[PDB]
């Protein structure tokens, strides 16, 4: 699942444009870092994918979205000026 | 600019693939976010196209919820008549 959403690997501060063993792990490390930092909290939901997750941070503006088994779904950042950004933050509803 | 625009009628135009699609349109995206004096028809509808290419996904195997290269083809094209951005 982290190969197939690679391409939201910038968003999470890795410019790496080579999707290779060494630059997965970076980006595993950065939704980990991410999920584990103390700003990030949850927030909303990923409607789509019934009973996910998503937690937010309101400093870098992403979103990782997690299954409701707990599951890495994908993740990217939120822009506040679209109409979807602002209609999750207000609403919760990614 | 009119990146992720284009971008989507190259697709629709079968320049490109859906693969292709979903990969640069993520590319293109980025560039232009944040990016100041940008028109809210041209923003919202890069958005859109964005989270079309998000429910992509090649395998037979997908979720209920996401959808193949066709499908792609034709959300991409009803969300850029949507903006009116043909």
């Amino acid at each position: 699942q982290l190969d197939k959403k690679y391409k939201h690997a910038g968003d999470f501060g890795i410019s790496d444009t080579k999707k290779n063993r060494e630059t997965l792990t970076k980006f595993r490390d950065a939704i980990e870092e991410h999920l584990s930092d103390k700003d990030t909290v949850e927030k909303g939901t990923y409607r789509r994918e019934k009973g996910s997750k998503v937690y937010f941070n309101p400093n870098t503006m992403n979103v990782v979205i997690i299954k409701s088994n707990g599951e890495f779904l994908s993740g990217w950042k939120i822009n506040p000026d679209a109409d979807n950004g602002r209609i999750y933050l207000e609403t919760g509803e990614l | 600019k009119m990146a992720m625009i284009d971008l989507a009628k190259l697709f629709l135009a079968s320049k490109i693939t859906a693969i292709e699609f979903s990969e640069r349109i993520c590319v293109e995206r980025r560039r232009l976010y944040g990016v100041k004096d940008l028109s809210p028809n041209i923003l919202n509808c890069g958005e859109e196209l964005f989270m079309a290419a998000e429910r992509f996904e090649p395998d037979a195997d997908r979720a209920n919820y996401e959808i193949d290269d066709n499908g792609l083809k034709v959300e991409v094209r009803s969300i850029l008549e949507k903006f009116k951005l043909h």
